[PDB]
């Protein structure tokens, strides 16, 4: 059902 | 299964990913990672008319 962060993103 | 590319920005520099299948892809496209959507694309062929998810039917594929 979850499902990790995509990639690229930006903090 | 079909994969999806997907850009953040529009341009020929930007990073390049989205190398999951339409499942992945539909679910962070539509659980609302992208509240403005993505330059998305299909992996293969690598490199053509990139078009936004916003304005792509995952629906029509699945």
């Amino acid at each position: 059902s979850h499902r990790p962060p995509p990639p690229g993103h930006r903090v | 299964d079909v994969m999806w590319e997907y850009k953040w920005e529009n341009t020929g520099d930007a990073e390049l990913y989205g190398p999951f299948t339409s499942a992945q892809m539909q679910t962070w496209v539509s659980e609302g990672y992208f509240p403005d959507g993505v330059y998305c694309r299909k992996l293969d062929p690598p490199g053509g008319q990139f078009y936004n998810s916003k304005r792509i039917d995952f629906d029509l594929y699945t």
